[PDB]
């Protein structure tokens, strides 16, 4: 029933989502600054 | 140890919670003498500061701080909402004591 | 690489993260649970606009196939861009997921789902009078190493993405049958 | 030296391994004194943090203590999902001890 | 304490504000003995340096330099759009003493 | 300097080279006691990893090591294909020693 | 005082300004012991590495030394294009003194 275009709807949320994190994981981390953790300890 | 913010804050003498549900609007570092110190601001027109290290913190705190200015930069640059902030409020800006983000 | 016409311009492309289907403001919004489903999308038409509704973006295989289907939908308009787009498996080549239930089977598309990052974006042909000035404009953004190794889905990964309603035929056949979400045929 | 997160867990006592196998739901960073901490939670109900360095902690492990924090900031911040954990079960919340992704 | 960038730069002996509104159009950056700074220009002409931390800084003020070089080249890499600068007007080329941000 | 991987590796009794042309699969940080260290696998099998700060380190590869570990956790979360990697032979998994990567 | 990478770098001995406007093509970093540095390619077939950090390196050119190599590896990740490097001529391979970027 409905449980198809639930079950469409979900794999595609969850193919969507996980593509989002991908494309994430490229442009956020330009803004990833290292630190000297034997400078702050 | 606490397990949300709020219990956090709580343990706290001059704090307090601020609901923001919004990315930061404006960043400012400054390293001018006896001024270093991060100030964001958001659209709401709401005013923090992360203060300067002085002896009002004990050492250990010394470290947390440079942590705390690290999350604000790459929080403002990426634009995640913020949710929750707590706050000393003793002092203007108000302090940032803790801060939480949920996605 | 992948090329579309649409009468939004670089600025507002940049400004909504990217090409957004209908709806979606945005590319990371949460907000709006947008309905995403293939086979609504591919047999959907909307006026001014190359398929994108659905939670699906549209794409063609090549430059004047683009200007072909900008030139059906956006003729007229005194400003176009035809979009080039790198492979990546949020594409799905539309043919082949569908098969024989492909409604379009002629028009040969590569659908994206959720829409197509900026950062995936080439660059873009700007288009006037419906005559296309061939100098491509370059996106600085535009990620080469991450893009450059990436391919379209393969159609194995979309079949289960296919959306057909429940009745369909297709569920209960070649190749559908062995990725049927549950509850479809 | 071990070679998987569950082998290098096991060699602990009071430790367990957790198949959380998503991204973390809620990132809480405290500079206040004394709880110097990161709090994460997921959809499921649980709760994890990154204590603060202490007593029961040698010197080798305050420069891991750091690495961690940071890592789960960008590893919340990008949705990257944490595959295993393996806390200390004996404070609460459950104290983090290694964390693997994978993909 | 002050609230906004403009605010904090009238505490200054010898300071102005230069209202960029624009992104870094160059980074420079030196290790080299003597000369490890950092120098930014931009589109409309000027040039500023994050100085050398000699002794016209307080131990605070040390970690606060090597903060603002780490922002610089997050922003240059980036191409985020400085909006005001704060400077010290008495050095050449001008120093930096304060950055802001506006989204 | 030697002025390759290759050329670096090859000098140090118990060193190999190792061609993945590949990214990180997995990626493991433990903050534990004794354990404060990264392993990483690919795809087809191999593991390494990044030892705990060994005794027989001098004090410039102190800063080294954590280094390393950075450049570990970025790569991996970036997807960066690894061209090659120096290793110590004689350790379990194989000790990371030196990494190259490509266009 | 100096205000381009030309400028600062006629004040030194044994110093040439090399022109790339390439991106980097090969990134390679050591921890092996005696050799903690990095090695960089371009495709103009020229070869630079940022030297082992030692007792002639003043502690201050030491943060100097550590900085530059967080900008060529995320330079290199980037695909950030250089467009000079001022180096060391008197070492192979040539020593990265400064660096700069454009646009």
């Amino acid at each position: 029933g409905d449980t198809c275009n639930e079950e469409t709807q979900n794999l595609s949320t969850i193919y969507l989502r996980e593509y989002q994190s991908k494309v994430k994981r490229q442009i956020f981390s330009d803004y990833q600054s290292e630190v000297d953790i034997y400078n702050r300890i | 140890a606490p397990q949300t913010i709020t219990e956090l804050c709580s343990e706290y003498r001059n704090t307090q919670i601020y609901t923001i549900n919004d990315k930061i609007l404006s960043y400012t570092e400054s390293m001018a003498g006896k001024r270093e110190m991060v100030i964001i601001t958001f659209k709401s027109g709401e005013t923090f500061q992360v203060e300067v290290p002085g002896s009002q913190h004990i050492d250990s705190q010394k470290k947390a701080i440079e942590r705390m200015k690290d999350t604000l930069r790459i929080t403002y640059l990426t634009e995640t909402k913020i949710d929750k902030l707590c706050v000393w409020n003793n002092k203007t800006p108000n302090s940032i004591a803790a801060i939480s983000m949920k996605n | 690489r992948l090329y579309r016409a649409d009468s939004r311009p670089p600025d507002e492309i940049k400004r909504s993260g990217g090409l957004m289907p209908r709806g979606h403001n945005e590319y990371f919004d949460r907000g709006t649970q947008m309905n995403i489903n293939l086979y609504d999308h591919a047999r959907g038409t909307q006026t001014g606009f190359v398929r994108y509704d659905d939670g699906y973006v549209s794409t063609s295989l090549s430059l004047r196939s683009a200007h072909l289907a900008g030139q059906s939908i956006l003729s007229g308009y005194s400003t176009y861009y035809i979009y080039v787009i790198a492979t990546a498996p949020n594409m799905f080549n539309k043919n082949d997921v569908l098969g024989v239930y492909s409604p379009h089977p002629y028009e040969q598309e590569v659908s994206a789902l959720g829409g197509i990052p900026y950062s995936q974006i080439y660059g873009w042909y700007r288009v006037n009078f419906g005559v296309i000035d061939e100098r491509l404009h370059r996106n600085r953004e535009y990620r080469d190493r991450y893009y450059r190794n990436l391919n379209i889905a393969p159609a194995e990964d979309g079949y289960r993405l296919a959306g057909f309603p429940p009745d369909h035929q297709a569920w209960r056949e070649e190749p559908w049958i062995h990725h049927a979400p549950q509850g479809c045929g």
